[PDB]
């Protein structure tokens, strides 16, 4: 088949690679690594990806530096042993190209993005290392604007499922991105991690269980609900995004869900069985 | 005489770097923003032949740190920092020394005082964007140490930061440079009204294209440097959160405040030297000196 | 040495800035408005009161066009309902100020003498033009300074760059009447930059979202301008200023820059840009220099 | 027959009305009161006017003020005795609203204008003085925009010739303009008196030469090289004003044509006999 066939959600903080892990972020970590051998086993063309963590506020960046690598030690968790990131990753330049060209062609503000020196965000460089720890894949990745509507980031979504039509690929779709963004204010220890406010645990399992019934047109209607009763990341405009690139297609599996020094945290796949 | 000898509002947009054209800086541009750079220049000129500082502390709003307040005590920070969003108009090679007592006294203060704060002592992590283009518009010598702060918020949820934390972090700032025998001067890098275009103009520097994002942000603008210019600073208490409510401020990230409580919101007038718009956002450079 | 004229200003006069002011001797009344010229203008207030102290403010506009040579308002104590015929809602100013009737009679013998066709204007019936009363208000609101108004030479029905050879000629008849009769004169050249503008008036004139440059061209020359203004001697800008003419249809065509330069013999000097902004599209600076 | 039904063209300096005139000055001064006569005979129920002196560069003012009136001290001659004048002035300012409303419907900013204070022009006071002293014209005046392009301007012209035919007015058009404006700039006497600069009398002669032939086109044709070369008053453009609104048809009466202080000055009517 062509096109978009496969879709993941999955969170990208640095956690998830903890030496000592709280058991939430090791369990994650594990759902991850499947979805990553599942994906892989698919042996996608190329793979879609939005990370939260590489936000704009003009236009819609492209990635289309073949190549980046290094090592990054997060603005944040620097400190800590997850801080400490090495990254090579290999992006599919030309059908972002073709990508990029669509979104032009829709009135967006496409804007190409090789420059020594980017910034990568560290939810990619987690997603790769968990999701594709050999460097198999080939990404094709959108920056994630928070200054346009989220419905605009959905059109970004749709022009990439039909370049990657029109391309002959079989693609698959990876977000990355949080839940609920209730952040605990404290150096806590990995045993005493938990949701971080009231009605956050709620909201986030009230989504997974819309998406797990392949109710995702409903969990949309509620974005905005979700977005400022729970904090979700970055306004949930991930899953617009997936849903716009015809990736939550049918019920949705849960591989895990818990906290992340606060947040909440879940690991989704759309048409990814273990055959 | 307080050690804080003079506190100033010195946006960042990257803009103003690229229209510079400075040797640290990759892009190249044929000028642009030039009242705001004059002003900046006049700002240089305050710090460098009258204020004198034995160090410049610098908050600005984009190293988020999720945990509290973060004070970055590398010796050397060196790297080169690439604006993600204009990447075209800020690739920075910066070089620069860091007060490190200071920060370490601004730490301990600002825990003393119940806020969760971190120390940074890893030359790994690079330096955000923003507090170079501050530094470098204030000082493009980088002859004067530096103190960097991090700003509390919430990077997957950004919100107006506490107003309150920040008045925190300001008395601990005040209480380190007392303690630590400093003579600074303090960088609150904030934009004010922070609605702006959603096109970049084919040339970026094309000034006809630049103009207020709407004349309700530029008249709340004008509002809050109206009361800058005449009252005390105590009244800018309440009405830095009534301007953000009206025009999404990038003084929501909270530095004016820092800076203003570092100084005891003194009973005096701010010099506005300069604003003017920055693809719509408002942007003003100002200087607060002690009573007296 | 130290000249009788303690200063020099490029002081522009579009009625938008006394407009935006709202002051007692306007009849219209705005919400505000090109609030950073203004402020600019402010600066340059203080300027006169505090540190110039000046006996007289010599001001020279384009728009008192005399069809026969250059004429000197001598009158006592000229008085009236200024109306800028072209923007009427903005600007009806009444007007009550003293004329250094001394000093005006000695620029106008000392002009007739370097050669000049001039005139004495005694009649108090005759209207003081809005420009020379624009740019007296900005420059002073407290008209508390004696005032030597001075026409503009050019041709009413065909209007074309003064001869500034002319104006230079002016300039050094000004000099020599000052240092003459002993006064401590403030020189006020009222001349706007870049001349292209809206053939539309927004809705709401002060509407700052629809103030910006006429275009990218008009605001570059504008800058080549300022930048020669800001760092090297005046005496170069006599060759530029043509130049800039030609290229943005200047303001600075009608002479009174020319003028005041001439007059305080091209010192070897830098100009202090206090202000530049767009008044509907058109270039404005606030500039002042001073001797040696 | 209704709209615009007579024309006329004269200059607008104050030296008209000298007491002491050169020979130029009052052969032109009794050329416009021979024009106002017959444009009075013509009883028209409004006359739309155009002085090159009431000039603007922002979209078209219209004079909404009913009845401007006082003594006006002009800026350029006050030390003259044609310096002093007094004008009492009556605006028609509802056909003006007419009007006004026509060029706004054109897409052009109609700006009605009624201040007390408002300055008004030299060559409108003349021309009052010599066309109507008792002031039985109804007046509606419209700004001379010389930024704008000249033909903006006629369509100004055409949008009040048929704002007249609208509201079934018997209307006259009158422009007050120079000619050539190559002033002498120098306090002569009125004996000495010349067209300023070489060209100037025979690129005016040209002109008045196709007036007169009828052939107002291919003055507006040749309109800028007269403006370039003669330094036309306002680029002549009130002549593409009155041509706009269809006052200049058939041949042009030439009434006078001689200097004033270097300028050219011409009287001129189009459609007015006797
Ligand atoms: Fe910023
Ligand atoms: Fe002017």
């Amino acid at each position: 088949r062509t096109g978009i066939v496969a879709g993941a959600l999955l969170p990208g903080m640095p956690h998830l690679l903890a030496e000592h892990p709280a058991p939430s972020w090791s369990a994650l970590a594990g759902a991850a690594r499947d979805v990553g051998a599942r994906l892989r086993r698919l042996e996608p063309d190329v793979v879609l990806l939005l990370s939260t963590q590489w936000f704009t506020v003009l236009g819609h960046q492209f990635q289309c530096d073949p190549n980046p690598r290094g090592e990054h030690v997060d603005e944040n968790w620097y400190a800590y042993d997850y801080g400490l990131l090495d990254y090579d990753l290999r992006f599919d330049v030309d059908f972002t190209e073709r990508w990029a060209d669509r979104v032009q062609a829709g009135g967006m503000q496409a804007r190409r993005t090789r420059y020594d020196g980017f910034p990568i965000d560290t939810g990619t460089i987690v997603t790769s290392a968990l999701l594709d720890p050999d460097r198999r894949l080939r990404w094709a990745q959108v920056s994630c604007n928070l200054y346009a509507d989220a419905d605009t980031l959905a059109d970004v979504g749709r022009a990439g499922a039909a370049a990657a039509r029109d391309a002959g690929l079989r693609a698959a779709v990876v977000v990355v991105t949080g839940m609920s963004s209730g952040l605990i204010q404290q150096w806590i220890e990995p045993g005493q991690d938990r949701i971080g406010e009231p009605g956050h645990d709620q909201w986030n399992t009230r989504v997974l269980d819309l998406l797990t019934a392949g109710k995702v047109d409903e969990v949309l209607a509620v974005r905005e609900d979700f977005a400022r009763q729970a904090q979700a990341d970055s306004q949930f405009r991930a899953l617009a995004f997936a849903a716009g690139a015809e990736a939550t297609t049918g019920p949705a599996h849960l591989h895990a869900y818990g906290p992340i020094w606060g947040t909440g945290a879940a690991v989704l796949s759309w048409n990814l069985p273990d055959h | 005489r307080p050690g804080i000898v003079a506190g100033c509002l010195s946006p960042h947009p990257p803009h103003l770097i690229y229209g510079e054209n400075p040797p640290q800086n990759e892009p190249r541009s044929t000028g642009g923003w030039e009242t705001l750079r004059w002003a900046y220049e006049r700002l240089r000129a305050r710090i460098r032949d009258v204020h004198k500082p034995d160090v410049l502390i610098v908050h600005a709003p984009h190293w988020i740190t999720m945990v509290g307040h973060h004070v970055n005590c590398v010796p050397n920070p060196r790297g080169l920092s690439v604006e993600p969003i204009f990447p075209h108009l800020f690739r920075y090679r910066y070089d620069f020394r860091t007060d490190v007592e200071l920060g370490e006294a601004i730490a301990e203060e600002a825990s003393g005082l119940g806020l969760v704060t971190r120390t940074l002592r890893d030359p790994r992590v690079r330096v955000d964007y923003a507090t170079i283009g501050a530094l470098h518009l204030a000082n493009p010598a980088w002859d004067i140490p530096v103190v960097s702060l991090s700003a509390n918020n919430n990077p997957y949820f950004y919100s107006d930061a506490s107003l309150t934390e920040m008045e925190v972090l300001g008395e601990a700032t005040r209480l380190a440079v007392e303690a630590t025998g400093r003579r600074a001067v303090l960088l609150a890098s904030n934009s004010l009204s922070h609605l702006h275009w959603h096109e970049e103009p084919e040339l970026p520097e094309d000034m006809e294209r630049e103009h207020p994002y709407n004349n309700h942000q530029y008249r709340w603008d004008m509002k809050l440097l109206e009361a800058i210019r005449r009252g005390p600073t105590a009244p800018l208490r309440d009405l830095i959160p009534e301007h953000i409510e009206a025009t999404a401020s990038e003084t929501k990230a909270g530095s004016l405040t820092w800076m203003l409580a570092a100084m005891g919101w003194p009973k005096v007038a701010g010099d506005v030297l300069g604003y003017g718009t920055i693809i719509g956002t408002g942007n003003a450079i100002v200087e607060w000196l002690p009573e007296g």
